[PDB]
DNA sequence: AGACGGCTGGCACGACTTTTGCACTCGACTAA
DNA sequence: GGCTGATCGTGCAAAAGTCGTGCCAGCCGTCT
């Protein structure tokens, strides 16, 4: 023969189609895969205390109920108070409106005056501003709770009344122009207003751990990184040995055929599961080989990664890689992150560098965190930082990353030092 | 709560609050109505026992 | 379910024991048997379950 | 997310925070009564939508945004005494080590 | 790109003069030629120049001329797009494309096909070319480097090479001095060799040569410019196998048969 | 690092001393060249050297300059990436890439094309190269082994061989002892061949070789040093038929008629 | 007090990714 | 006919999406 690249000849079809079982195996379903396996095992018959928590935390709902019971109120007043307690947000605000509350009361005798009186009684509770549903209202109640001997009290009340917009935009100059307040003397009042404990009802909420079960665990102790999947999380199916030892002995053709079909289906399913597990392990090993460079380089200097780049590291099609990456999580000493989180776009950099979008965002966030509070860093100013990094980037598109990190506008982030 | 199992909704009664599983009809305004996407009586939690 | 609390030991796993493990075993056994009952199993097998 | 000890506990006075050091531990040799906080740890909270109320609060207060919950360590009630020493253990792969 | 050190053990007036000329040449992006003989530090000089230039940020890539297969030399040079051939499944990056913006260190300039020279002629001169299946050519820019150990003018007189190709190639060619022409201390050069060899053989310390050994080393044909010195030194070190006494007799010629 | 004596014989001659010297070279990973005519156990020597290092655990392979398809040989040296040529089903790993970290034997170096010579010299122990249709270069580790029955210095003087390749190779030269001159080891080799044949022929016992056969063997020039010796031993054993008495005849030329 | 200036923010075209919707005819015969 | 049963089966591709980066229109802070 010879070596060449002629482009006209006969050929055959591509990979044979209708591999539905393999397609499901390629996708990772985690507990959903476990549920499907349980359903199949239900279908396939040849496949196989004294200590109690006893905690009655009030959660401030019971505390509110006890306060209502301990407080003197009419039967209608008690019912209104209970209804108000029903519509309370976790942060401490009222979810429903006063008109909504009146409508839910559904009483002609019930009036807006009674609702206001109940709210004042509701305001007359610990913590102050209970179910205020308005930041100014809760702040006003909290300020009214304190004594008037404190300095900058009337000015703080006036600001909370109708000067909230300027503070929202941090419009100190506009606020000074409007309210005609003393310059730089209002900084103390602003700090005191910042010391108002927003969302006082948040203390009611108690922390609950988030049960996250990883799939792959990596140690890399003393180097020698070795990817190991969660053996406990690894599914395992058993063949019914008693059922296996009853197929040949069967004298009924129908029973024998059913046993053979069930055995074949179970064998195919077990083979598919083992192949999926092996493919996942190989993909994890390849990623860890890629992630080892990323882990050593750190989050700030994470290298860009491509789906095709990883598919090259393996022997399966990129479709299998994409399917396996779905619902994929792993554990590392640095932390636990999704497998798809590894991939990132490559940003052309000075000297031809390709910059990971995630790493670029992390570095930009670190730089923005280390910024002067009086003068927030500008997006155009971020071009200077990028040039200092020695790597080219898209400052115009960097605003997208900044918003992605939920970074407020630099002008909006401006505040008195 | 799971579906048609132990510690499940639509059986054994409502959940910690009068709120329904589908997230709709979550208020004391509803006293005995049952939601559509999830079948839940809007009642107190203590009836679960 | 209220009288048989989950009682999370580590928080990650509730491990309902001495109350639901028997329930779980009987439930899955009955589901398997009833599903198999519609498939005309051999008499020996179905009698075993 | 991870839980960090940064001594930035909301809804608490500075008087309680006086005895706590930068990372949130209490200075060695200090004395404590009742249920005072020892170490200030917080639990990250799942993010919410734009939430104009929360967005406004962050534009006003910020630096918390209800992102965390008070999970600090405090003395059991009816217990008083003083600290002899403290010990911190950090697994490898994490190198915060503010004052470790 | 401020400072870099690599080998450069040779310290001769001619060696220094070449280094100084390269230093001035290093800023220039115009293509140049390296000349010399076998084992004449050719690889080192090219690498030093490549790091030296402002393309220190850019990728310096070399290429052996005779290595290319005649079957797909055009794809090797320019490249191909996906589907251009039957086997074309992706836009294969070109060698110049890989070096686009960088430095191309052509190797064995003499040892190339005439068709190869013809193919590469206009692209270097025009600075623009296209791969197989390309819509429009790419006019990338990259400094060009090439070398050969033969007398290019002799080949041109023989017509062995395209006169125009070399003509639009020889902006300030660079030559090398022979080992016999190398007046640098051969003993000093071999000192680093002895140190590295003692390290490699895990020997305690270099036993050192003798005055007669030094005189004989001076009295050497040295057809191999550097490697032969390195190779003969390594052979003598391996044969000696003892730091108890300094080296006095050195085996060089492999043709001779021992007793 | 095991004994693995395997086919170790003929120590009466200075081949034993040659093996002793090669034992020192066994830990070495530098270039290796072997000298000797065909039929001199050169492959056996190379195998012993490769096995000698615990790097025998590494991939030890052999290759001879058999052209086959020149393009195919070029690809095998280079390594065909997937889709490089029309119809390429998948990436074909290179012959060099197959054995990294382990010894590689290069044979028929005399019978190597000059273009093939240049291709090999491209990575002249350079250690890094690029695959056929390879995007980025790869660097591997392997100790090459060289052997030929021809006078490389002569061909270099003749210009047939590549002088740069010769310099890049043959850090050590292993000259095969003349088995035609190794008369003392001839008797021991005959005994070993007889033992092997008795293992193979499975007859009652070896009658012997008398002395006429030994005298004829002494008269025989034995152009095939180690290969033809065993072949003639087998042929004579077969022709002898009955093993009642020691055989004195010698099966010299099978091409010549038996009678 | 109107204009520069950087922000902001959506809209656009390339450039990488991606999910799902896909099973012949066997080798048994099958004979009316 | 009427599909009818069955070795043996580790993509793929193709239209779809989705992002990268730039590119223009408005806006307020401001100082001339
Ligand atoms: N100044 C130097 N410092 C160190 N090594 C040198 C120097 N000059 C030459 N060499 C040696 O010369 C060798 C390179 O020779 P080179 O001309 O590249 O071979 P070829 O002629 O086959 O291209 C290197 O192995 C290097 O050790
Ligand atoms: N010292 C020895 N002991 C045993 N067998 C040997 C010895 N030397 C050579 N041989 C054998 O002689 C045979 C012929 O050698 P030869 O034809 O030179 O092999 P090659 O040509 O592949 O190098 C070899 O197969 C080898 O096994
Ligand atoms: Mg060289
Ligand atoms: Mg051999």
């Amino acid at each position: 023969m010879k070596q060449g690249l002629q482009l006209r000849l006969s050929q055959q079809l591509a990979m044979t189609p209708q591999l539905q079982q393999a397609i499901r195996l390629l996708q990772l379903s985690t507990l959903e895969l476990q549920q499907e396996l349980q359903q199949a095992l239900e279908s396939n018959p040849l496949l196989e205390l004294p200590v109690y928590q006893g905690e009655t935390t009030q959660t401030l709902q019971d505390y509110l109920m006890w306060q209502v019971e301990l407080t003197p109120f009419t039967d209608t007043d008690r019912a209104i108070a209970t209804s108000i307690v029903d519509a309370v947000d976790d942060t401490g605000y009222l979810t429903i409106q006063i008109e909504d509350i009146v409508d839910s009361i559904g009483d002609d005798e019930i009036g807006l005056e009674e609702v206001e009186a109940v709210l004042k009684r509701i305001q007359r509770f610990d913590p102050v501003g209970v179910a205020a549903k308005d930041l100014r209202d809760c702040l006003l109640i909290q300020l009214s709770q304190f004594a008037k001997e404190t300095p900058w009290l009337e000015e703080a009340r006036l600001i909370i009344s109708d000067h909230l917009d300027l503070l929202a935009n941090h419009d100190f100059r506009t606020l000074m122009r409007v309210t005609r307040l003393k310059e730089e003397v209002l900084k103390e009042a602003v700090n005191l207003i910042q010391s108002l404990d927003p969302r006082p009802g948040q203390s009611i909420q108690t922390s609950e751990p988030e049960y996250v079960i990883p799939d792959v665990l990596v140690r890399k102790v003393s180097g020698r990184w070795t990817v190991e999947l969660n053996a406990d999380s690894i599914p395992r199916l058993k063949i019914n040995q008693q059922y296996a030892a009853m197929g040949n002995s069967a004298r009924n053709d129908a029973d024998g055929q059913f046993i053979r079909s069930n055995l074949q289906e179970a064998r195919w399913l077990i083979k598919s599961l083992e192949s999926r597990n092996d493919t996942l392990l190989r993909v994890s090993r390849c990623i860890v080989e890629q992630q080892q460079a990323f882990f050593e380089q750190g989050e700030e200097y994470m290298k860009p990664m491509v789906l095709a780049d990883i598919a090259q590291a393996v022997e399966m099609h990129e479709s299998t890689i994409s399917r396996v990456t779905t619902q994929k999580y792993l554990h590392s000493p640095r932390g636990i992150f999704e497998l798809k989180y590894f991939f990132s776009s490559h940003v052309n950099t000075e000297g031809g560098g390709e910059a990971s979008s995630t790493a670029i965002r992390a570095l930009v966030k670190k730089l923005i965190a280390a910024e002067n509070p009086a003068k927030p860093l500008s997006d155009s100013k971020l071009t200077s930082m990028l040039s200092e990094q020695g790597i080219m980037v898209a400052r115009r598109t960097v605003a997208k990353y900044r918003e992605s990190l939920s970074i407020p506008p630099s002008n909006q982030r401006k505040q008195l030092v | 709560p799971e579906r048609d199992g132990l510690f499940c909704a639509r059986i054994f009664g409502p959940v910690k609050d009068y709120e329904c599983l589908c997230g709709k009809y979550k208020r004391l305004k509803h006293r005995g109505v049952i939601c559509e996407k999830c079948g839940v009586e809007v009642t107190q939690t203590k009836v679960r026992r | 379910p209220d009288l048989r609390p989950l009682v999370p030991l580590d928080g990650g796993r509730f491990a309902t024991s001495d109350l639901n493990d028997l329930y779980r075993r009987v439930i899955n056994r009955n589901n398997r048997l009833k599903r198999l009952l519609d498939l005309a199993a051999p008499d020996i097998i179905v009698r075993n379950e | 997310g991870p839980e960090e000890i940064t001594a930035d506990i909301p809804n608490v006075g500075e008087a309680a925070l006086s005895k706590l050091d930068e990372s949130g531990i209490v200075y060695i040799g200090a004395e404590v009564t009742g249920g005072d906080i020892l170490v200030g740890k917080v639990t990250p909270k799942g993010e919410t939508q734009l939430t104009p109320e929360e967005k406004l609060l962050r534009a006003i207060f910020g630096e918390k945004a209800s992102d965390v919950k008070d999970s600090s360590l405090r003395v059991p009630n009816g217990v008083s005494g003083t600290v002899i020493d403290v010990q911190v253990f950090t697994r490898d792969g994490v190198e915060k080590d503010k004052r470790a | 790109m401020a400072e870099y050190k690599d080998n450069l053990l040779g310290e001769a007036n001619s060696f220094l003069e070449v280094l100084e000329q390269v230093s001035h040449l290093a800023p220039l992006d115009k293509p140049v030629l390296i000349i010399g003989e076998r084992g004449t530090g050719k690889e080192l000089i090219a690498s030093r120049l490549h790091y030296l230039s402002s393309r220190w940020q850019g990728p310096f890539i070399s290429l052996n001329c005779a290595a290319l297969n005649e079957n797909l030399l055009d794809s090797e040079l320019f490249g191909h797009e996906a589907g251009a051939f039957t086997g074309a499944q992706k836009r294969h990056p070109g060698r110049f494309e890989r070096a686009d913006g960088g430095t191309l260190f052509l190797d064995e300039l003499a040892t190339a096909p005439m068709m190869v020279q013809e193919k590469l002629l206009r692209v270097i001169e025009y600075g623009e070319l296209e791969r197989v299946g390309g819509s429009q050519p790419l006019q990338v820019n990259v400094r060009l480097v090439c070398a050969t150990n033969a007398d290019l003018p002799a080949m041109v007189n023989e017509g062995t090479f395209r006169a125009d190709l070399l003509d639009r190639l020889a902006f300030d060619v660079v030559q090398l001095p022979p080992l016999r022409e190398r007046e640098s201390d051969i003993m000093l050069m071999a000192e680093y060799f002895a140190i590295q060899m003692c390290r490699e053989i895990k020997l305690p310390l270099f036993p050192g040569f003798t005055e007669r050994a030094r005189e004989t080393l001076l009295n050497y044909r040295w057809p191999g410019n550097i490697r032969e010195l390195k190779n003969v030194v390594e052979r003598s070190v391996y044969r000696h196998g003892t730091s108890d006494y300094p080296l006095d007799d050195i085996i060089i010629d492999p043709f001779k048969r021992r007793p």
